[PDB]
C-alpha cells in the first residue's frame, strides 16, 4: 500500500583501494572476539560440566 | 538374593558408568586447562599431554568393556514356577507352628 514497488535497482560503486591500514587490525580484533568467544565457549562448558 | 554371575554383571556395568563419569569429569579439567594455555603461561603445558592422553584411554577401554557385554549378552541366550512349591513350604511352616503350639516347654 505504501508505494508500487520498483524500489531497488541495480548500482555500480568501486571497491576502495587497500592498504596495511584496515585489513591487519580488522583480523586482529577478530581474532580478540574469537579468543572472547573461546572464552566463553570454556566457562559454558565448565558450567554445564 | 540374585545368583552370583548378575551381581558381577551389575557391577561390571556400574563400572561403566563410573568410568563415564570419570571421562566427562576429565573432559571438564581439559577445557578448564586448555583456556590458560590459550591465555599464554606455558608451566602447564606439559600437563596437558597427560591429561588428553588419559582422557583418550579413558573413552576407548570403556566402551571397549561395554562391547564385551553385549557381546556377553549374544551368548547368555539359552543359558509362577515359586507357585509350584509355594502351597507346599506354606503347608511346612504351618506344621511347626503346630509343633511350637503342641509343646508347651518351648513357648517361652
Amino acid at each position: 500500500k505504501v508505494v508500487k514497488p520498483s524500489s531497488l535497482n541495480s548500482d555500480k560503486i568501486p571497491y576502495v583501494a587497500p592498504t596495511k591500514k584496515e585489513y591487519i587490525e580488522l583480523d586482529i580484533l577478530n581474532k580478540g572476539w574469537k579468543l572472547q568467544s573461546l572464552n566463553e565457549s570454556k566457562d559454558l562448558l565448565r558450567a554445564s560440566f | 538374593m540374585q545368583p552370583p554371575y548378575i551381581q558381577e554383571r551389575l557391577k561390571s556395568l556400574n563400572d561403566i558408568e563410573t568410568q563415564l563419569c570419570s571421562m566427562l569429569q576429565e573432559a571438564s579439567q581439559v577445557t578448564f586447562i586448555f583456556g590458560e594455555l590459550k591465555r599464554g603461561n606455558e608451566s602447564v603445558k606439559p600437563q596437558f599431554e597427560n591429561h588428553v592422553k588419559q582422557f583418550y584411554e579413558r573413552l576407548d577401554k570403556s566402551t571397549t568393556q561395554l562391547r564385551k557385554e553385549i557381546q556377553l549378552l549374544d551368548e547368555n541366550v539359552g543359558t509362577n514356577k515359586k507357585a509350584l512349591g509355594q502351597d507346599t513350604e506354606k503347608m511346612e511352616e504351618q506344621l511347626d507352628l503346630l509343633s511350637a503350639i503342641l509343646d508347651p516347654s518351648k513357648s517361652k
